[PDB]
């Protein structure tokens, strides 16, 4: 089915990551500025952007390992925890509650609707229109997606939908029959 | 149909040219200055042209036209509203009030007269119609019954079967 | 050759007419009556025994672009009734002169601008409902935007910018992910078509998709409570007709788009999904008719009152019952009737002549026009669910059928009658009763083009009101139409 | 049909020459020659792209 | 300033006066106004939250504090149903049975089937 | 004139043509209407049946109540769209 | 007389959209070197590079 995740061994290696683009947008932000900058002023003058991409590197892939792992199985909603981790690390740099609570929800929602689409920027190759099954099915088989039938079986109809509403086993009429 | 002048047009706007404008006309809270402008507010109320002249006849007569109304329209209502002036009569026609009873009004009762009729072709009737059409077709000897007994009968046949037909259609259920 | 000497003997007429008289606005009446006198005609010929679509045309096919076409492939824009869109057809072509006529002494400076737009959105929202592709109901859906906002920005009250920009914005905002879903479809199906798309099926997963685009799109359009958001403002600063055209017709057309584009296919979609509507009309009837009563302008009022009776509508289409859709009609073209008279006497009798909307001047207009207070107090009354108006019995029979459906979704539904009265008579009484206010000084009655106006506006909602069957023999077939009780 | 497309596109020539007339700040008929003029020229390429689509549908009619 | 939603209307308000909000009923009626309807001078100042505190408002009475009024209210109402609820227990019985039914206790009268007897049936 | 158009079903026809897809949703729907006048028919004399027997009407028409109260849940408009997107029996 | 002239316009659209997946599928489908290459000049094979050549060097 799935497989667990190392929430240790991913973090571990998320902050090492993190870490190295701190370093390097450390350093891309003394060599494009003004001023009197030496060589210790890579960390003094920083702007605090390690700090940012170190907690938002381990909230990440902490809250996005542990949320898999607790659910037992991977999906979009993962991402929406973990980008409300990361809201809430981005968040508490402006020291206010209000603006800290809007990061959360405001990125948890971007970021669950970032990884409900496939949480890809690039396309699935298998699941295309243009590399799948479309049209009509030629004979009767089981309709997958992105196929159209005129006729969908009434046993599907009720396992999917349910026992309930105007939705029935049987057409009401039949069910009412004089013999 | 009706025709125009041109003469007395250009001397309509000569007339105009030596008059004060209607922001001035009537502001003096009699008739040495308030006698000539009644004249040109019927000059106004009467029409100078029919529709023979607009469609054959140039744009710079057509232009000298426009610019005559539009000063006879302004000396005709700035002294209605600080005072024909000098009168006061019911009997008048506002100007949307010739396309709005006499087309709006009437294609809105046609409209009203043609939803009335149309409704008597309703599934319903109809629908009841077929009912006891189907049941004579089944049991002709109700024919037979006088009047008062007749519909009656076709009510003991209602309640005694479905007469629908609505299982057959469902031949894929069973 | 026939057909097009008729257009240029017209378009030399209308140029006579430009040159000799200086506004149009007795052409642009004559023409939208004609177009009244032919629908009628249309109607006359109407077959109601069918179900099909009976005046059909297509426009823009490959082997004639300029014209009708008669070929064996068609790709170009499919036209085309049934009773449903007909019923909208006539509220929407009766509706069009009268706002004609309801700026015709107010706008001064710019009049043939002004009316020339009134009735070119008037014309769009008549082809709205002719549309038969997912692409031509969409090009014209949306070819009234340009048009509102050059009407709202010019023409308003001090804050037309806002307005103007917000009729842009949530309103295209919403339409966009309409298109994402029609593009959707238009690759699966590869036909964009109102007629065969109830024939064909989509996976669940894939109906579960689609529908979200189209229903956020509804929840803009018909403003349920996450998005009721541009409605009061776009009213409030709306010039008289915008505001009657928006309000009678933009939310009628959601109200038909909701009918006509999802539930013939996505049917098994829409059943997983009717507790969700239940939740957001729920939650739209209760909440804004909550907050009409902290309002102190008069416009925006009656603006929060519409949503609250769209949010009564939208729960009888989701019924699942002959009796909601048919109460969602009756509800949709009575409050087409009903809403744009409550926006004329906000907006011509009442700031035509004091123009200031805040409520707290007004008080005691009895006293100085007792006719006036006469209509106040009979729309208002035609306003909640006061029988006898049709009204009630769109309120009736959508309560009704979103009974059907859940139970205890409409038992909190029912409260709407009261919370609907609350804000009504809480207005009503204010601007009736009391010695008559210090700040007002006395006007004109009501004039003549105001009462015809309000006359033919009341008449219309009573004759609905009193026999509610004058136009069932256009929808006995759409009620049975939408129905999904396998 | 060939002879809606001239007269449409004629009448996007008509277009044309009204909207340039209209842009200079002249009255509609300023020039009357040249609607005329314009009529012509945009039904010209109304009858280019008429024959265009003629040919194309022969040559799809050909691979049967 | 006196409510406690006129208090959590204070941080939005920014270069408004913030006046103390008063009843228009509870002013006096015998000093000249501009509307004696309205009980409002024609540029007085309008509340946080005026239409609580119009003319138009609820009627607010004044003769008991509300918390008090709430107590008084559910003391009757508890007081009237506590006396019932114990004067059902100090009832006297009857001298007359209830009264009897031919035919089976008219089951056959109300619908009934003899297997549907016992739910529509009288006492016989 | 009281014209009659045939009925036809769902299950024979082609999807594809047009023609027999329409004639089968009107007759699925038309027949939903003569069954609900079967329905108005007992109604109507179960109303007579009341009228007219007064303080009896419990067991004078028991039947010809729970006939009505037997046919309403079952006798209404349902809609072609659920019988012809689904089949039974596949 | 309408139910036939809904027909017309279905067949009519079912014609097009047929129409669309043919011509969708004509897209994908593979083509020759003569038509998607020079149509003079058929072959892949190069022979180029001609003066000092090896004898041997063909394959
Ligand atoms: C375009 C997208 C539009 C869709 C979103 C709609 C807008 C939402 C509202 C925005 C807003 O209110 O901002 C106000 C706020 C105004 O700034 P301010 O002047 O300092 O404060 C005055 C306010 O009144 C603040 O004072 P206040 O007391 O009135 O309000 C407190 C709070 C109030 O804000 C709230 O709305 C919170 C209350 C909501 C509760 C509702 C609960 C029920 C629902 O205001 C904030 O501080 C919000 C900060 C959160 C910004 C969220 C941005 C999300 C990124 C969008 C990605 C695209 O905006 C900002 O703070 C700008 C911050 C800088 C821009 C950040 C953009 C960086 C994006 C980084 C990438 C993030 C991940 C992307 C996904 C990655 C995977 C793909
Ligand atoms: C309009 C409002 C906005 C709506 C936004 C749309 C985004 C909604 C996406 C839904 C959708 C695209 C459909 C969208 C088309 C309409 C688009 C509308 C406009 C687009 C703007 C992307 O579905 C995504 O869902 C994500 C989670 O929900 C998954 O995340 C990831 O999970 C992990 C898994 O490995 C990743 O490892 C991990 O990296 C991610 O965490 C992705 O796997 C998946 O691609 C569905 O696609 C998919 O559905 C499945 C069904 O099950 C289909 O399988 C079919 O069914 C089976 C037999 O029945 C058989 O398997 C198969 O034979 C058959 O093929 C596929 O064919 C496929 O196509
Ligand atoms: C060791 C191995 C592990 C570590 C490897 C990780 C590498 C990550 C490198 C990222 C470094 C951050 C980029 C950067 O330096 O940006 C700084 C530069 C200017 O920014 P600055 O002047 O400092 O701040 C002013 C704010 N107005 O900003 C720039 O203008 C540079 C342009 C952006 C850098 C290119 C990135 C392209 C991707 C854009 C992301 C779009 C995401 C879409 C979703
Ligand atoms: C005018 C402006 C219009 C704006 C319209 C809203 C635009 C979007 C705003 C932000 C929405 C953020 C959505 C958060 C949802 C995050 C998520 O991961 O959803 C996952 C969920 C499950 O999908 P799946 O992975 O396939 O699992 C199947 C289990 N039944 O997928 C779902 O079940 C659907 C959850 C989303 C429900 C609708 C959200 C509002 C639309
Ligand atoms: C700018 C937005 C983008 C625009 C995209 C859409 C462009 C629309 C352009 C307007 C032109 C459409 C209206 C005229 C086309 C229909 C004329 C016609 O002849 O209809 C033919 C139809 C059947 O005729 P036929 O099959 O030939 O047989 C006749 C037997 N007696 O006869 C009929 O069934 C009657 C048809 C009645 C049509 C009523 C339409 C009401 C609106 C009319 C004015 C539309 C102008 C709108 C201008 C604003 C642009 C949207
Ligand atoms: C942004 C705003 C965009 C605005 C969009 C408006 C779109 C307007 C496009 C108008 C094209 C649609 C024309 C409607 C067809 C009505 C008609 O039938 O006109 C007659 C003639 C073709 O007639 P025929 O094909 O022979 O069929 C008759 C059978 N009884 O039809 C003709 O000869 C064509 C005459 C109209 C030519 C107008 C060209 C544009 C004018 C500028
Ligand atoms: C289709 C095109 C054919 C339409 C034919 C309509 C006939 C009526 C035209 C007309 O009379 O326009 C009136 C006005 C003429 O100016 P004038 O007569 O001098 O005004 C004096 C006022 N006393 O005309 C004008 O002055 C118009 C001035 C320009 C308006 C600028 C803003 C308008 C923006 C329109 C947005 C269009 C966007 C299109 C997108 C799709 C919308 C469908
Ligand atoms: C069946 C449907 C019934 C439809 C009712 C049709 C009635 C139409 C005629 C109503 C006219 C009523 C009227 O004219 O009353 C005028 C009244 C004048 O006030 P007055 O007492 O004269 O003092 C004047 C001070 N200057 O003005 C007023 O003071 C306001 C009181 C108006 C009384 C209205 C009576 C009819 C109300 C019916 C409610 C219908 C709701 C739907
Ligand atoms: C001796 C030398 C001097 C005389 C020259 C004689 C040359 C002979 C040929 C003359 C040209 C006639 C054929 C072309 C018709 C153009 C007629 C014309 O003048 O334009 C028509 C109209 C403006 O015409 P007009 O009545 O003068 O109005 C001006 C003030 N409004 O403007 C319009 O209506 C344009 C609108 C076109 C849109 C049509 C779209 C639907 C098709
Ligand atoms: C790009 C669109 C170009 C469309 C061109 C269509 C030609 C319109 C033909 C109508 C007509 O007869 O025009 C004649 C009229 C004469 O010009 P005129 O200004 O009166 O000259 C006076 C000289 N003293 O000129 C006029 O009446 C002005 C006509 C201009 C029409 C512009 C419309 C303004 C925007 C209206 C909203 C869009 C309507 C369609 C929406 C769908
Ligand atoms: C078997 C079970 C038995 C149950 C019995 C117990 C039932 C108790 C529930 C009582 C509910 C009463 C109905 C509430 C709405 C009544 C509205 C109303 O009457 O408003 C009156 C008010 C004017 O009154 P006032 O100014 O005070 O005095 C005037 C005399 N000079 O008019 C106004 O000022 C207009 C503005 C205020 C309008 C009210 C706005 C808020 C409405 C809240 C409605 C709440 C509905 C749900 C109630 C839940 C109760 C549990």
């Amino acid at each position: 089915h799935f497989h667990p995740y190392n929430t240790l061994g991913l973090a571990t290696q998320s902050a090492m990551v993190g870490l190295g683009a701190g370093v390097v947008a450390a350093a891309a932000r003394n060599s494009l500025a003004t001023g009197p900058r030496n060589i210790l002023t890579t960390f003094s003058k920083s702007g605090g952007v390690v700090t940012i991409f170190t907690g938002a590197s381990i909230a990440y892939v902490f809250t996005y390992c542990s949320a898999a792992n607790l659910r037992e199985r991977k999906d979009g909603w993962n991402h929406m925890w973990a980008g409300a981790a990361t809201g809430a690390v981005l968040g508490a740099r402006t020291k206010l509650v209000p603006a800290f609570i809007g990061w959360t929800v405001l990125c948890g929602a971007a970021c669950g609707l970032f990884g409900w689409t496939g949480a890809r920027f690039n396309a699935d190759r298998k699941a295309s229109l243009e590399q799948s099954p479309k049209g009509f099915v030629q004979e009767d088989a089981h309709q997958t997606f992105w196929e159209v039938v005129h006729r969908r079986p009434l046993s599907l109809t009720v396992e999917q939908l349910g026992e309930g509403r105007g939705i029935n086993a049987v057409p009401i009429a039949t069910a009412t029959e004089a013999p | 149909l009706r025709a125009y002048n041109e003469e007395k047009e250009l001397a309509l706007k000569q007339r105009l040219s030596q008059l004060p404008p209607p922001g001035k006309a009537f502001v003096t809270a009699k008739e040495a200055e308030l006698a000539e402008l009644a004249e040109i507010a019927a000059l106004y109320k009467t029409d100078r042209v029919g529709i023979l002249d607009i469609l054959l006849l140039g744009n710079k007569h057509a232009r000298l036209y426009r610019d005559n109304t539009a000063l006879l329209k302004d000396y005709y209502y700035n002294g209605r509203r600080i005072l024909w002036e000098i009168k006061r009569e019911g009997a008048e026609k506002e100007d949307w009030v010739n396309q709005m009873y006499f087309l709006y009004a009437p294609s809105l009762i046609l409209l009203l007269i043609v939803m009335v009729y149309k409704s008597r072709e309703d599934i319903t009737f109809w629908a009841k119609k077929e009912l006891d059409q189907r049941v004579l077709d089944k049991h002709p000897e109700i024919n037979d019954a006088p009047e008062n007994e007749r519909d009656a009968l076709i009510v003991e046949r209602i309640i005694a079967g479905d007469y629908d037909k609505l299982a057959s259609l469902q031949k894929k259920a069973t | 050759m026939f057909l097009t000497s008729i257009l240029l003997s017209s378009l030399y007429l209308f140029n006579r007419i430009l040159a000799w008289q200086g506004n149009v606005k007795h052409f642009y009446l004559f023409a939208s009556n004609l177009l009244l006198l032919f629908i009628v005609v249309l109607y006359i010929n109407f077959n109601t025994f069918s179900n099909s679509f009976q005046f059909n045309f297509e426009l823009f096919n490959s082997l004639n672009p300029f014209g009708l076409s008669n070929s064996d492939i068609s790709n170009g824009l499919l036209f085309g009734i049934d009773g449903l869109s007909l019923t909208f057809i006539l509220l929407t072509v009766l509706l069009i002169p009268l706002t004609l006529l309801g700026n015709w002494y107010n706008i001064n400076f710019n009049s043939n601008l002004y009316y020339t737009l009134v009735l070119a959105i008037g014309l769009v929202i008549l082809l709205n409902f002719w549309a038969l592709d997912y692409i031509s109901f969409y090009i014209l859906f949306e070819a009234t935007l340009p048009l509102l906002f050059i009407l709202i920005h010019i023409y308003g009250s001090s804050d037309s910018e806002r307005a103007s920009f917000y009729v842009l914005m949530f309103t295209l905002s919403g339409s966009l992910f309409m298109l994402l879903s029609i593009v959707v479809i238009s690759i699966v199906l590869n036909t964009t078509n109102f007629i065969n798309h109830n024939l064909f099926v989509l996976s669940l997963d894939l109906q579960t998709i689609i529908w979200l685009g189209l229903f956020i799109a509804i929840m803009v359009k018909t403003p349920l409570f996450p998005i009721h958001v541009w409605l009061p403002v776009v009213h409030s600063e709306s010039p008289l007709a915008g505001s009657m055209i928006l309000a009678g017709l933009i939310l009628k057309l959601a109200l038909y788009a909701i009918l006509r584009l999802l539930l013939p296919l996505l049917c098994e979609a829409q059943i997983l999904y009717t507790p969700m509507i239940y939740i957001i009309s729920l939650l739209t009837i209760i909440l804004t008719s909550l907050a009409t009563l902290r309002q102190i302008d008069l416009k925006v009022i009656i603006a929060y009152s519409s949503i609250s009776h769209m949010g009564i509508a939208i729960l009888g289409v989701c019924s699942n019952t002959s009796l909601g859709i048919y109460g969602s009609i009756v509800l949709g073209v009575a409050h087409g009737f009903v809403s744009p008279a409550l926006f004329l006497i906000v907006g011509g009798i009442l700031y035509d002549r004091y123009h200031i909307r805040i409520v707290n001047y007004y008080k005691g207009l009895t006293t100085y026009m007792p006719q006036l207070a006469t209509y106040i107090i009979i729309l208002s009354f035609a306003n909640i669910g006061t029988p006898l108006t049709g009204n009630f019995t769109g309120e009736f029979l959508s309560l009704q059928g979103g009974f059907i459906r859940n139970p205890i979704i409409g038992g909190i539904s029912c409260i709407s009658v009261l919370l609907a009265a609350i804000y009504q008579l809480k207005l009503t009484n204010k601007l009736t009763g009391g010695i008559s206010s210090i700040y007002m000084h006395r006007t004109n009655d009501v004039t003549i083009r105001e009462k015809f106006i309000m006359n033919i506006l009341i008449i219309s909602t009573l004759i609905i009101g009193i026999c509610p069957q004058i136009m069932y023999n256009l929808l006995y077939w759409t009620v049975n139409n939408y129905i999904y009780i396998i | 049909a060939l002879f809606t497309s001239l007269v449409g596109a004629s009448g996007l020539g008509f277009a044309t020459k009204f909207l340039s007339n209209k842009i200079r700040l002249k009255p509609a008929g300023y020039y009357p020659l040249g609607y005329v003029f314009s009529g012509v020229a945009w039904a010209g390429l109304g009858l280019v792209l008429h024959n265009v689509h003629q040919h194309s549908l022969e040559v799809l009619e050909k691979k049967k | 300033i006196r409510a406690s939603f006129d208090k959590a209307e204070e941080p939005m308000l920014g270069d408004y006066p913030d006046i103390d909000p008063f009843p228009a009923q509870l002013k006096n009626p015998y000093k000249k106004y501009d509307d004696q309807q309205d009980r409002r001078n024609l540029e007085e100042p309008l509340s946080v939250n005026d239409d609580l505190y119009d003319m138009w408002s609820p009627d607010r009475f004044t003769h008991f504090k509300n918390q008090d009024a709430l107590k008084y209210f559910i003391g009757f109402l508890t007081i009237f149903f506590g006396a019932s609820y114990v004067a059902t227990y100090f009832v006297p019985e009857k001298a007359a049975i209830p009264r009897e039914f031919p035919y089976e206790g008219l089951w056959k009268e109300s619908g009934g089937t003899e297997k549907s007897k016992a739910f529509f049936g009288q006492r016989s | 004139e009281h014209q009659r158009p045939e009925l036809v079903s769902f299950d024979d026809i082609n999807y594809n043509d047009h023609k027999k897809v329409r004639e089968a949703q009107e007759s699925y729907t038309r027949e939903q209407f003569i069954r609900l006048e079967a329905l108005k028919t007992v109604r109507k004399a179960l109303e007579k049946c009341y009228e007219e027997s007064g303080p009896n009407h419990f067991e004078d028409c028991k039947n010809l109540a729970e006939q009505y109260l037997d046919m309403l849940p079952t006798h209404r408009l349902q809609g072609y769209l659920g019988y012809q997107r689904n089949d039974p029996s596949k | 007389d309408i139910l036939n002239e809904e027909a017309k316009i279905v067949q009519a659209l079912n014609n097009q959209r047929e129409l669309t997946i043919k011509m969708h599928e004509l897209k994908r489908e593979e083509k020759d070197y003569a038509h998607s290459y020079s149509p003079l000049f058929s072959d892949p094979v190069p022979q180029g590079g001609s003066i000092g050549k090896a004898p041997g060097s063909s394959r």
